[PDB]
């Protein structure tokens, strides 16, 4: 049908800032295109509407543009309410199509993930489970990678990560991985390894322990 | 004021077919009509279709029909949506909007809490909490697993809530079709183990409550 695309998935700004997302459309829409707003608590309201320029209650600082394929939101002055998800919406062809949505978030300083790790618990052992975990804590920006490393090497099975939103304190986020093994193949190797991988630098942060030394 | 309240949520086995409620108040119900969107985690609003409630006229998204029908009840002004035979696909929330004109085409000015969808064949079953601990400078990282549990949600503390800064929650991860989350708390290393720091998750529907303590070792 009509695609809908959101250059960019997430938004960085500060408050005071002028905030532009932007929307384009695989066709000519000829001005039919409305912005949602959808706050965290998943609530959602409509801000504008009829290629933009067209409000509904919402603030002076919300405005509207585009024609054609190409169509954006902008909040000239950005307020604390105002960090969402935005997602823009073509109501020229059947079906209505939506787009990916861009959810802004503040700047932070870089900062640097924390890593953390931990064995399986003998509570756990006994139940023949074994789980190693891997936290990192407050960092910023939002993109992380982590690697598994047993015995110097691979490991992707088991493997559960977990992301928080960034946080309202201070703006970092933070990451949990698990990595889920049996008693038996936990105790047929030594070296466990959690290796963080931020843009905060090349050198991967790496935490580890032996079941040897333990 | 125009409201929209939808639906509580739902646990539903696949397979099986649930209807959900949108029922408007504020407005006259006959004069606008109802759509559908539908969001799972993985971000996007999808059309599912529209309901006109004066003449029943319906339009679906051919991805959507067949399995979707879209039914009114101009009496209570409440608008319905039923999904069959559903799927691990189709386990998410979904929302009522109201649609207006305005030259041209429609567009959705009013939208619901939306009912959160999940299909799972699970049964109520507590938690294992599990401690994390360092192994055998200034501060020190602690935590807590919650692993096997069904369904959502739960609730984890620390100290019955005296460590508040510092904590991290991770949101729920699907494992053997059983839920898992972590947690973490930092405090500086004179607090543990000099002192006591304990974990309380509590899962409501299996009615449980833990408080796992943390110790030194393993």
């Amino acid at each position: 049908d009509i695609q809908m695309t959101q250059t960019t998935s997430s938004l960085s700004a500060s408050l005071g800032d002028r905030v532009t997302i932007s929307c384009r459309a695989s066709q000519d829409i000829s001005n039919y295109l409305n912005w949602y707003q959808q706050k965290p608590d998943g609530t959602v309201k409509l801000l504008i509407y009829y290629t933009s320029r067209l409000h509904s209650g919402v603030p002076s600082r919300f405005s509207g543009s585009g024609s054609g394929t190409d169509y954006s939101l902008t909040i000239s002055n950005l307020e604390q309410e105002d960090i969402a998800t935005y997602f823009c919406q073509q109501g020229n062809t059947l079906p209505r199509t939506f787009g990916g949505g861009t959810k802004l978030e503040i700047k932070r300083a870089d900062a640097a993930p924390t890593v953390s790790i931990f064995p399986p618990s003998s509570e756990q052992l006994t139940s023949g489970g074994a789980s190693v975990v891997c936290f990192l804590n407050n960092f910023y920006p939002k993109d992380i990678n982590v690697k598994w490393k047993i015995d110097g090497s691979e490991r992707q099975n088991g493997v559960l990560n977990s992301w928080t939103d960034q946080d309202s304190k201070d703006s970092t986020y933070s990451m949990s991985s698990t990595l889920t093994l049996t008693k038996d193949e936990y105790e047929r190797h030594n070296s466990y390894t959690c290796e963080a991988t931020h843009k905060t630098s090349t050198s991967p942060i790496v935490k580890s322990f032996n079941r040897n030394e333990c | 004021e125009v409201q929209l309240q939808q639906s509580g949520a739902e646990l539903v086995r696949a397979g099986s077919s649930v209807k959900m409620s949108c029922k408007a108040s504020g407005y006259t119900f006959t004069s606008y009509g109802i759509n559908w969107v539908k969001q799972r985690p993985g971000q996007g609003l999808e059309w599912i279709g529209y309901i006109n409630p004066g003449n029943g006229y319906t339009k679906y998204n051919e991805k959507f029909k067949g399995k979707t029908t879209l039914t009114v009840d101009k009496s209570s002004s409440t608008a319905y949506m039923q999904l069959r035979s559903l799927t691990s696909e189709d386990s998410a929330v979904y929302f009522c909007a109201r649609s207006v004109y305005y030259g041209g085409s429609y567009y959705f000015d009013y939208w619901g809490q939306g009912t959160t969808l999940t299909v799972s064949s699970a049964k109520t079953t507590p938690p294992s909490v599990y401690p994390l601990a360092p192994g055998s400078n200034s501060m020190v990282t602690l935590g807590c697993l919650v692993k096997g549990y069904f369904p959502e949600p739960v609730t984890v503390t620390w100290n019955s809530g005296s460590l508040s800064s510092g904590v991290h929650t991770f949101p729920a991860v699907l494992q053997s079709d059983l839920y898992t989350l972590s947690s973490s708390v930092t405090v500086p290393s004179s607090p543990r183990p000099s002192e006591t720091v304990t974990c309380n998750v509590a899962h409501p529907a299996s009615s449980t409550k833990v408080d796992k303590k943390i110790v030194p070792r393993d």
